[PDB]
């Protein structure tokens, strides 16, 4: 709804929307890992050599 | 692979001193108990002494006939074991060896110490001498 004859003091580098999105995304990302397998049984000594290719 | 890298052998007389030593490779000495044994030519194996790890006190045990003149110490930086000998007898001619017991317990789980792979390695140095 174009406001016509309005002039507003915009500012990024203060906009709190940036912070909300940051929290949201980090949170959504962490929630997606809640039901997934923890690879802790695998923290063992791995003997390693070079690839035969 | 575990090795005791032995050195310090030399040509000495009873009227002198000699320090023999072993540097570990693969194996470290922070938990290593270590012991010297000697074998004079034509003889069997005679224990000289033992040093416990410094984490367990650093206590030593010496065999009476070699006590005092043969002592044992540990470096704790470069994994070196030392046998410091002073004011020796004509009876001390022998091949000296450093020895240790390597205990490895590889557990199948971090939740129970019931199922595991136990490996025991007896590691010896090459043998160095005290001469007369
Ligand atoms: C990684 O190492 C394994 C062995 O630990 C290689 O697998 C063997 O390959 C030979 C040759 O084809 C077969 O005869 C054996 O039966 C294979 N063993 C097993 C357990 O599969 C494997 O090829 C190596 N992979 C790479 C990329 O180097």
């Amino acid at each position: 709804i174009h406001l016509e004859n309005v002039t507003e003091e915009f500012n990024m580098w203060k906009n709190n929307m940036v912070e909300q999105m940051h929290e949201d995304i980090i949170s959504l990302w962490d929630q997606s890992l809640k039901p997934c397998v923890k690879l802790t049984p695998l923290c063992v000594t791995l003997q390693c050599t070079n690839v035969t290719n | 692979e575990v090795q005791l890298v032995e050195s310090g052998g030399d040509l000495v007389k009873p009227g002198g001193s000699l320090r023999l030593s072993c540097a570990a490779s693969g194996f470290t000495f922070s938990d290593a108990w270590m012991s010297w044994v000697r074998q004079a030519p034509g003889k069997g194996l005679e224990w000289v002494g033992r040093i416990k790890s410094n984490i367990d006190g650093g206590t030593t045990d010496y065999v009476a006939p070699v006590k005092g003149r043969f002592t044992i110490s540990r470096d704790d930086s470069k994994n070196t074991l030392y046998l410091q000998m002073n004011s020796l007898k004509t009876e001390d001619t022998a091949v000296y060896y450093c020895t240790t017991g390597v205990e490895t317990y590889d557990f199948w789980s971090g939740y129970d110490d019931h199922y595991y792979d136990y490996y025991f390695r007896d590691v010896w140095g090459k043998g160095t001498t005290v001469t007369v």
